[PDB]
């Protein structure tokens, strides 16, 4: 309950628009119930005045009341609905802007022990069930609270060992209904997430070693043991809706003994006057429509506890502590950086236009995650252009380094926002120029600029992909570029391409190469060999190949 | 569309399992609205009674016994009814769920390697039980939304036709009402559909990527991407709200003019005001009772069949990608009743193959071989080009239409359950389905001697590692062998093929993504357990290949080459420039 609180702080952003849907949710759970109690109490005052009354009865007040309450009824609801849905939806919003500036300080690092695909998938999740927390939560206990008050209130003004008593049972099962079912079915609620994700760990297996199961003839008595695991589980969901049939039949038997007690005891009289005549249906009709407010209260404090699972993932992996803090000393941004590397233990110095390639013998560069400050070494220290790694803030350090990963992530967006990612301030013409100089052609043709890539749009290849990272660190230009094994599952038509790409394009920038292929390395000043984290030889390739030494074997 | 029709006449043909539970399901809501009924007769004549001819409370303790039986029997109906749907939707879901498992081990790995084990997972899992609601919650509430309303009015009728009009002259006006503003609720629908697919996946694309946004620069600006692409998705889907809010409004407006007519007409024809809608035996105040209490009672069938809605989409959706999936036209390979006894190692010849997926697409071309007994071989070649096609073939997974004799015996002829008793093989992923690490080990045998337990144990080195396990031999093998290494999770595969006496032995590519160490460990297992019996390997280590009998480099499903190593090496051939292709990498 306690970890809903940072969540419930981002309430505040937007406390007008939340609360006037709630108020609404009561405004209409009040004249729902206004309007059937006004309508039995006219009803017993007519049938009571008779036709003599015809003149004495004042029926336009009643009936000018029906005819209100029927209005904000129906209009209640549907302002209600607005009201709520558009506040759910600035909710999420900031929920995502609060979850995002949360995850980005430790982006690679932080995220790392999680293996992502999953992990991301249940961020979307958990981030979507605080949003039900209003709506579905909030909301519903809330107004179920005060429409109790308003009518155990409003009934007092004539009765009140009646209005307590009406109220008594209402908000008695407010308060103990929902807790006690929560503990009942918290044993099978957890007996479900365990028999179901066993099964799906049964399956998989069953499925993915479909081959060796079949061969080896295990198939059959792991498909039993699969089946088995099924009737356990469809045990536990039974066992589950024999609990929602016990709450929706208790909650009929409770708005029942509310029915029969105003009735039994409002015949007595009600207030001061024995033999009350409109007074008697104006009680057992206020019993009758006001459980309509407990109806989804079970479901709204049941729901929360899936709420508080989701507050405590969210919560304990936004408050990581990121590895790596980048101070602010706003340095300036240097221009024809010459990296130097010691004891990091690796020790080796790039000038400031070197082409450094590193051939490591047969996932993402370890050497390149300390470059980019993904996380700082243990051993040694990193100095760009002759200062400390650790001293240039991040605005400062990602625009003195313009890397390529070998995961080239394309984005949803268009070609030109992923483009525009590299360099935000850049015409459209540069990316059509620097989309063509790269070879990247079959995108610019038929009004690509505007072509929707990534998910739900276009998707590009392979070899094609890898033109599209050296077109954002070309875009993007900084004095050092860190390269990871561009050429890698490449097509050897384009891995010349991409290499010379590399040669002409990327000439005057200190280009530092983490490969394992051995094609186009002539041109590589310093090539350097790396095994196990260790530096063997280095050397221009025909020094390298003179000698004896690593290089010479695999050449 | 038609695709509804079709969708929505499957998912009423997978009910028919369940017939009996929603047949009593309808039963029980023509008897609750028996009840709602009577509750409300007994309720009318008890407040008349004190009212109007003011009878003590005490007099009247048999329509209060009556009334509180009734509202005893709702309970119980409920209590009843909400049971009896769940069995008919458990029952639907178990019935294809063993349909779904039957076609999806009779198609057997070829296809099931089409798509990852965390999509079939959905399918079995998360799209089987989407259809749940259907056949437990929509498809009772489908029913008990036209009983009730018509017992109802049929009860108000006696009493007053025109509180059974006031209700009744609703029915076709609220339909009416929702499909006129349906139609413009399909139009935001329309004309917004592509616009918020867009955007639904916006939060994890952004948040997939934090890397490549990282090491740009561009995290700061990617919360204002978030902002915007958030605003415009609420200012797109509120459009659309707000004439799906209308249609949930239509019912709630004729439920609010429904309960403010009934008690305008009789409160007004109680005064004299008006004078019609009864028999002229007089209204009485019992009669405008019943038809308040039941006014309510009327639409709320209809309100709860529109909270269920979507349970028939999602279970539409559902039952989409599960009707293509039991509909696919996939012939799978022919079952002979053959049985091969000779138990030592077998011969393959082999002949124009063309061995096809179960999709109907061929895989590998023509493939002429042949195998003695006895004689290793290996498969060589580029990726994609129909090397591991052959080894499933060889293991019954796949169709061939051609000749593919095994010792003088035509595979398509020979039983599957008695061809595999031969047959070990050892994949590139090493699968260990079973519970322990020994389970893993003792697969191929379930009941063996310990002797030839650890026999089988150390000389696949799996003994090697053993004592750095937290268990030793019974050690847990955790799901998808995380506990395990992958060099560890190959070694112990290599260990039940070799526990099993096989006179066959196909390697798919045992040392590929293996650590330094298991590489080695692997082949030195492997390599001398390939000469007691005829076995047949792929790969892409070259460099050892001078000790196999016979190569065979293929190309786009087509055997090419032929001979021992030496020939073919510097023959200048196909493999001598694939051979020069693993000397560009390192
Ligand atoms: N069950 C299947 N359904 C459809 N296509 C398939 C199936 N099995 C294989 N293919 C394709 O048919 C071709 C045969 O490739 P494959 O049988 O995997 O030879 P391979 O040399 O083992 N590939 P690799 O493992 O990378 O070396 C490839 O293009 C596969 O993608
Ligand atoms: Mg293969």
């Amino acid at each position: 309950m306690r970890a809903l609180l940072p969540y419930l702080a981002l309430y505040k952003r937007h406390k007008w628009m939340l609360s006037l849907g709630i108020v609404l949710a009561i405004v209409t759970l009040l004249a729902s119930i206004g309007l059937l109690t006004l309508s039995g109490w006219f009803l017993s005052a007519s049938a009571v005045a008779g036709v003599a009354g015809l003149y004495s009865f004042n029926y336009m007040l009643p009936a000018a009341g029906v005819r209100g309450a029927a209005i904000t009824r129906t209009a209640g609801r549907y302002f209600e609905r607005l009201v709520s849905h558009d506040a759910t939806f600035r909710v999420l919003q900031h929920l995502r802007i609060y979850t995002f500036s949360k995850l980005l300080p430790l982006s690679p690092a932080g995220l790392a022990r999680y293996r992502q695909g999953e992990l991301l998938n249940r961020v979307v999740a958990d981030v979507d069930t605080l949003d039900h927390l209003y709506l579905r939560v909030i909301s519903p206990l809330v107004g179920a609270f005060v429409v109790i008050m308003v009518v155990t209130i409003g009934l007092s003004f004539l009765d009140f060992t009646l209005a307590f008593t009406l109220g008594g049972i209402m908000l008695l099962t407010l308060f103990l209904m929902p807790p006690l079912f929560y503990r009942a079915g918290k044993s099978t609620g957890q007996n479900l997430t365990h028999l179901r994700g066993q099964y799906r760990q049964q399956l998989t297996a069953w499925l993915q070693g479909q081959a060796e199961l079949t061969i080896f003839g295990a198939s059959d008595r792991y498909r039993t043991q699969l089946e088995n695991t099924e009737i356990q589980w469809l045990e536990a969901q039974r066992r589950q809706s024999e609990l929602t049939a016990l709450s929706q039949a208790i909650m009929l038997l409770i708005g029942a003994l509310a029915v029969i007690l105003m009735l039994w005891m409002a015949s007595g009289g009600v207030g001061g006057n024995a033999q009350p005549g409109a007074l008697i249906a104006l009680f057992v009709f206020c019993a009758l429509a006001a459980f309509e407010a407990l109806a989804p209260v079970t479901g709204a404090f049941q729901h929360l506890g899936q709420v508080i699972a989701s507050a405590v993932r969210i919560s304990d992996l936004t408050d990581q502590k990121p590895e790596v803090t980048f101070p602010d000393t706003q340095t300036r941004v240097a221009d024809r950086v010459s990296l130097t590397l010691r004891d990091v233990g690796i020790s080796l110095q790039v000038n400031a236009g070197e082409h450094i390639a590193i051939l490591g013998r047969t996932g993402k560069s370890t050497l390149l995650q300390q470059l980019t400050r993904a996380w700082d070494p243990q051993q040694g220290e990193i100095l760009l252009n002759d200062s400390p790694i650790a001293s240039l803030n991040e605005a400062a350090l990602r625009q003195t380094i313009s890397v390529v990963p070998q995961r080239v992530h394309l984005f949803s967006a268009t070609l030109r926002d992923n483009l525009l990612l590299a360099s935000p301030g850049s015409s459209d013409e540069a990316l059509s120029e620097i989309l063509r100089r790269v070879g990247l052609e079959k995108l610019l043709e038929d009004a690509g600029l505007n072509s929707w890539l990534g998910e739900g749009g276009r998707q590009l290849s392979g070899g094609e992909l890898r033109r599209l990272a050296i077109a954002r660190a070309l875009l993007h230009d900084a004095p050092l570029v860190l390269l990871d094994q561009p050429t890698e599952g490449l097509d050897a038509t384009t891995e010349s391409q991409i290499l010379e790409l590399l040669a002409e394009m990327m000439r005057e920038k200190t280009v530092l190469m983490v490969t394992h292929r051995l094609r186009g390395l002539s041109r590589f000043q310093q090539i350097i060999v790396m095994d196990n984290g260790q530096i063997i030889e280095q050397g221009t390739h025909a020094e390298l190949l003179a000698r004896q030494g690593r290089y010479y074997q695999f050449k | 569309k038609s695709r509804q029709k079709e969708l929505t006449r499957w998912l009423k043909q997978q009910s028919v399992i369940s017939q009996r539970w929603l047949n009593i399901s309808r039963l029980l809501g023509f008897v609750s609205g028996i009840l709602i009924i009577a509750q409300a007769w007994f309720m009318a004549r008890i407040l008349q009674h004190m009212i109007m001819e003011n009878i003590p409370r005490e007099a009247l303790l048999l329509p209060f016994t009556l009334l509180v039986l009734t509202f005893v029997l709702r309970a119980w109906v409920v209590w009843l009814r909400e049971r009896v749907g769940y069995h008919a939707g458990q029952h639907i879901r178990f019935a294809i769920r063993r349909q779904v498992l039957d076609r999806l081990q009779q198609a057997g790995p070829a296809w099931i390697q089409g798509k990852p084990a965390g999509s079939w997972a959905t399918l079995v899992l998360e799209q089987i039980d989407d259809m749940h609601d259907y056949y437990a919650r929509y498809l009772p509430q489908m029913a008990l939304a036209v009983s009730v309303p018509l017992l109802i009015v049929v009860a108000i009728f006696p009493s007053n036709w025109a509180a059974a009009l006031i209700l009744l002259g609703t029915a076709p006006l609220i339909p009416l009402f929702m499909a006129l503003v349906g139609m413009g609720a399909a139009d935001a629908n329309r004309r917004n559909f592509l616009a918020l697919a867009r955007l639904s996946g916006h939060f994890l694309d952004r948040l997939r990527g934090m890397e490549t946004l990282r090491i740009f620069g561009r995290g700061e600006a990617e919360i204002e991407s978030i902002r915007s692409a958030s605003e415009d998705f609420r200012q797109r889907t509120m459009e659309v709200l707000r004439l799906a809010f209308l249609s949930s409004g239509i019912l709630e407006f004729f439920t609010s003019l429904s309960i403010a007519l009934v008690a305008v007409y009789f409160g007004f024809s109680y005064l004299g005001e008006l004078d019609f809608g009864h028999y002229d035996t007089g209204v009485t105040l019992a009669a405008g009772f019943l038809a308040l209490i039941l006014a309510p009672e009327f639409f709320q069938p209809l309100r709860d069949l529109g909270t269920f809605y979507h349970a028939k989409a999602q279970a539409v959706g559902a039952a989409d990608s599960l009707k293509t999936f039991m509909e696919t036209p996939l012939a799978h390979p022919q079952r002979g009743e053959a049985e091969l006894a000779s138990t030592d190692p077998v011969t393959i010849e082999a002949e124009e193959l063309f061995i096809t997926s179960p999709e109907g697409k061929t895989l590998a071309g023509p493939l002429n071989f042949t195998l003695p007994a006895g004689q290793r071989a290996v498969l060589v070649g580029r990726s994609g080009s129909g090397k591991s096609s052959l080894l499933n073939a060889l293991s019954g997974f796949l169709s061939y239409q051609g000749s593919l004799r095994i010792n003088g015996i035509e595979l398509r002829d020979l039983s599957p359950e008695s061809w595999r008793k031969h047959l070990s093989w050892v994949g590139q992923n090493p699968q260990l389905p079973a519970a322990t690490l020994r389970d893993n080990v003792l697969l191929a045998r379930p009941d063996a001697s310990e002797q030839e337990l650890q026999a089988a144990l150390d000389n696949a080195w799996v003994s090697e590692f053993l004592p750095l396990l937290p268990q030793g031999v019974d050690t847990p093998v955790g799901d998808q062998a995380a506990r395990l290494s992958v060099g560890q999770a190959q070694r112990v595969a290599v260990a039940r093929a070799l526990l099993n006496p096989c006179s066959l032995l196909l390697l798919d590519e045992p040392a590929a993504s293996l650590d330094a160490h298991s590489e080695q460990r692997v082949m030195e297992a492997l390599n001398a357990a390939s000469l007691r019996q005829t076995t047949l390997m792929v790969t892409h280590q070259l460099e050892d290949l001078a000790d196999w009998d016979v190569i065979w480099v293929m190309q786009d499903g087509r055997i090419i080459e032929q001979g021992r190593y030496a020939e073919l090496s510097v023959a200048g051939g196909p493999f001598a420039t694939l051979l020069a292709h693993r000397q560009e990498e390192i």
